[PDB]
RNA sequence: UUGAGUGCAGAAGAGGAGAGUGGAAUUCCAUGUGUAGCGGUGAAAUGCGUAGAUAUAUGGAGGAACACCAGUGGCGAAGGCGGCUCUCUGGUCUGUAACUGACGCUGAGGCUCGAAAGCGUGGGGAGCAAACAGGAUUAGAUACCCUGGUAGUCCACGCCGUAAACGAUGAGUGCUAAGUGUUGGAGGGUUUCCGCCCUUCAGUGCUGCAGCAAACGCAUUAAGCACUCCGCCUGGGGAGUACGACCGCAAGGUUGAAACUCAAAGGAAUUGACGGGGGCCCGCACAAGCGGUGGAGCAUGUGGUUUAAUUCGAAGCAACGC
């Protein structure tokens, strides 16, 4: 509805799992596809082969409001990132844009300890 | 194998049909080297190609040649021990091995209540666009570039 | 083997020369190794320090990704 | 006047105390958009979400640490010190050499400083996280894995006086081949050197003669050649334990035995040996293939039961049409 057609995508994938989301320019969300989403569940989600289709069933319910150009977040370093974006040229958007915006503190707090195993 | 290469072995052509690749369609089907039956009933099929829907065989089997076709191929190399391949570029060794492969094991799947008419009917669909030989072709268009998504760090 | 930064014989960095502000940095924000640019050990400390007050006025951003 | 100190001219430094201040990140709150998942593992579970999260955008609140430069780099007596600005302030090194004229070195007692953890009193609390709770693995797991979470970590004032406080090398001073970078000076030349060479004072690395060493190694930053002053040791346990004394609120610290055992304990190296290391090198060991087992029934061998006995042995690879 409305039909901007200039939207800003989102990209974050831990280790574990991924989720896609398409807003507004600002941008007030429109429509979202998770990788647990689409059936998926526990350790499969890391792959990147669930990258092309949460990408592709984001854009389908994406695209039925009406969109053409589109802004690329991506956050979340984990495996299938390349993969999402490649497949979303694949079903016919204007990716022109890549941030990798990574938020890397300046020491702030602390980490986690390791994992003994 | 861990040493080195090692040879392939091509086919002679028939004395008959005069075509190489036609030996290779034979020499699949053909259990304990029974020539006898299978061999001759895959002309028998043949021949109801060219009197249903064709001319010559050869050029029929070349027909069949083009909508079999594999134009690529997937194999499993991994490196860590994840499932990782990606999709090579096929060897026309390989491509015919792939699409006869397909033929021949697809006319296992198919199995008609007559012996030759399941071969009949598999290469009436195999020469002409149809049977899921044929969508085995397509599925293995599907596949390409499926599994790319772990396949673009290569 | 490489070139120094000083052949204009310049004596005190000055906290507002914003176009020899410009050789050191890199474009995203960070500051290139002294490694790179060969520079002077002393005159490292010193452009460290200027480029830190420059920071804080506003006269160079933190983070431009932009 | 050479040792030592005071001139005068200079140079570097995350040396220390006090007072303010900067941006990013994590969390909480306020609000807009959006529906059905978020999160973790080897795998799963607990947990959180339909009282609308996880996600995205804007704004506020708050505490701690200071991303890149950062380097066998710098400073300090040792512990140690890294965002920026101001005030107070200690030391080091180079040149000069009018001045004082041995004023030095070491230090049993004594006094001061002293990582982390801890205690008391009063503030503060974003993460992280002993104890504690739950989930799973386990034959068992009051462990390692995951989800929570207090005292602590921070600040102000006292207390304690410990470490692998290790370079396992006390300090002051003089002598003995070389090559090699690097931090800070000063001086001479070509040269606009700040783009080179040459020499010298002070640290910091690396390789290497004589020499020392049981070996390993060390080797002008001695584990060589020597003098001064301190500290400590004399087979292994019992044991830094017992008793006494001193300090501490307390935990504790300092000092410090013997009875009674044993003929060993210990350092270094040599031959088979591990690397969760590869250079290999192979092999139906794999990847690629076909065919077969495990289906139904029949026959056989073994385990089992039954037996008047179902007569010996065989027992993963390397026993069961033996």
């Amino acid at each position: 509805k409305k039909n901007i057609e200039s939207g800003v995508a989102h990209i974050h994938s831990t280790f574990n799992n991924t989720i896609v989301m398409i807003t507004d320019t600002h941008g007030n969300a429109l429509a979202w596809s998770s990788a647990g989403s689409l059936g998926f569940k526990g350790s499969k989600k890391s792959t990147p082969f669930a990258a092309q289709m949460a990408a592709e069933a984001a854009t389908k319910v994406a695209m039925e409001h009406g969109l053409k150009t589109v802004d690329v977040t991506v956050k979340g370093p984990g495996s299938g990132r390349e993969a999402a974006i490649r497949s979303l040229q694949a079903t016919g958007l204007e990716v022109t844009a890549i941030r990798d915006v990574t938020p890397v503190p300046h020491n702030g707090c602390r980490p986690p300890k390791r994992r003994r195993v | 194998p861990r040493k080195g290469p090692v040879a392939k072995r091509d086919v002679l052509p028939d004395p008959i049909y005069n075509s190489k690749l036609v030996t290779r369609l034979i020499n699949r089907v053909m259990v304990d080297g029974k020539r006898g039956i299978a061999a001759n009933i895959i002309y028998n099929s043949f021949d109801i190609i060219k009197e249903s829907t064709g001319n010559d065989p050869l050029e029929v089997f070349e027909q069949a040649m083009k909508n079999v076709m594999p134009v690529l191929e997937v194999k499993a190399r991994r490196v860590g021990g994840s499932n990782y391949q990606v999709p090579v570029e096929v060897r026309p060794e390989r491509r015919t091995t792939l699409g006869l492969r397909w033929v021949v094991n697809y006319a296992r799947l198919r199995g008609e209540h007559t012996m030759e008419e399941r071969l009949a009917k598999e290469i009436m669909d195999a020469a002409n666009n149809t049977g899921a030989s044929v969508k085995k072709r397509e599925d293995t268009h599907k596949m390409a570039d499926a599994n790319r998504a772990f396949a673009h760090y290569r | 083997k490489v070139d120094y930064i000083a052949a204009n014989h310049i004596e005190y960095i000055d906290y507002k020369d914003t176009e020899l502000l410009k050789r050191f940095i890199s474009e995203r924000g960070k500051i290139l190794p002294r490694r790179v640019t060969g520079t002077g050990a002393k005159n490292q400390r010193k452009l460290t320090i200027a480029i830190k007050r420059a920071r804080i006025m506003g006269l160079l951003p933190f983070v431009s990704d932009e």
